[PDB]
């Protein structure tokens, strides 16, 4: 892992493989139609983000701020998510 | 505030089928056009569709072979097909709005409306 910036809409539409990603603002994400695996985000911060579909497996989030995020279609659950912080979140839709 | 519109309630009957159509109006930009959900007595909204970006959509599994979604940008409308309404299966259906723009993600919900099975 290597520490996180923070990106201006990052929409990182790649799919990621690497673990951690300590560290994160992330203000205005836009992050689309990314398949993580084996990958964690921990001490990172959320603003105004934005997910559209992820197909994330093995993969959850610690110490996440989460402020006024949108996730549409994900796999997030609270299976998948560690305890943290959240507040004005919302989870549209769900996959099996 | 995007003034969101609710509508095509009442009964129908298994076989028939119903068009409940989303609209909106105001601080449009680019959205994520209304998907449909089901409240029941209890407290609680399944999700039942959702062609709102692109021309992908989302559907349920619940609702294979009963919920079609079809959706028209130019106009900022979603119309839910209704179909294969076996007589159980009632719900209140809403429409849910997602706002993509500058100031970051925000929701709208509709009142909802009504819909029963006619036999
Ligand atoms: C999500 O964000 C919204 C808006 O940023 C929050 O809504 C605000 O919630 C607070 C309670 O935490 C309430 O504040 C009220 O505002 C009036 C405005 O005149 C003021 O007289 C008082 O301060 C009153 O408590 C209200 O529900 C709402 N306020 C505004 C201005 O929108 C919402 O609370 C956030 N989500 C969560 C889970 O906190
Ligand atoms: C994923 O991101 C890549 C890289 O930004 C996008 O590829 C770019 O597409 C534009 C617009 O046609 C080009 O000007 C660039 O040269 C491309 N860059 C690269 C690195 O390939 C791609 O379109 C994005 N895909 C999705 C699905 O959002
Ligand atoms: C969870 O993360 C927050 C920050 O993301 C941690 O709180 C920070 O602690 C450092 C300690 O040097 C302070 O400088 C920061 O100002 C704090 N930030 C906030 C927002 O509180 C917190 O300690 C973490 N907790 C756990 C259990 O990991």
């Amino acid at each position: 892992v290597f520490p996180g910036e923070r990106v201006e809409h990052v929409t990182f539409n790649f799919t990621l493989e690497n673990q951690i990603h300590r560290g994160g603002q992330y203000f205005n994400d836009k992050f689309i139609g990314l398949r993580l695996k084996s990958v964690s985000f921990e001490d990172s911060l959320f603003e105004e983000c934005y997910f559209e579909d992820v197909t994330s497996s093995n993969t959850f989030f610690r110490n996440c701020t989460f402020i006024n995020t949108v996730f549409y279609n994900t796999d997030l659950f609270e299976y998948k998510f560690v305890n943290s912080r959240l507040i004005n979140s919302t989870f549209l839709h769900n996959k099996e | 505030q995007v003034q969101l519109v609710e509508s095509g309630g009442g009964l129908v009957q298994p076989g028939g089928s119903l068009r409940l159509s989303c609209a909106a109006s105001g601080s449009i930009f680019n959205m994520r056009v209304m998907g449909w959900y089901r409240q029941a007595p209890g407290e609680q909204r399944e999700s039942v569709a959702s062609m709102a970006s692109g021309d992908k959509t989302t559907y349920a599994d619940s609702v294979k072979g009963r919920f079609t979604i079809s959706r028209d940008n130019a106009k900022n409308t979603v119309a839910l097909q209704m179909n294969s309404l076996k007589p159980e299966d009632t719900a209140v259906y809403y429409c849910h709005a997602v706002d993509l723009t500058r100031n970051g993600p925000r929701v709208y919900w509709g009142q909802g409306t009504q819909v029963t099975v006619s036999s």
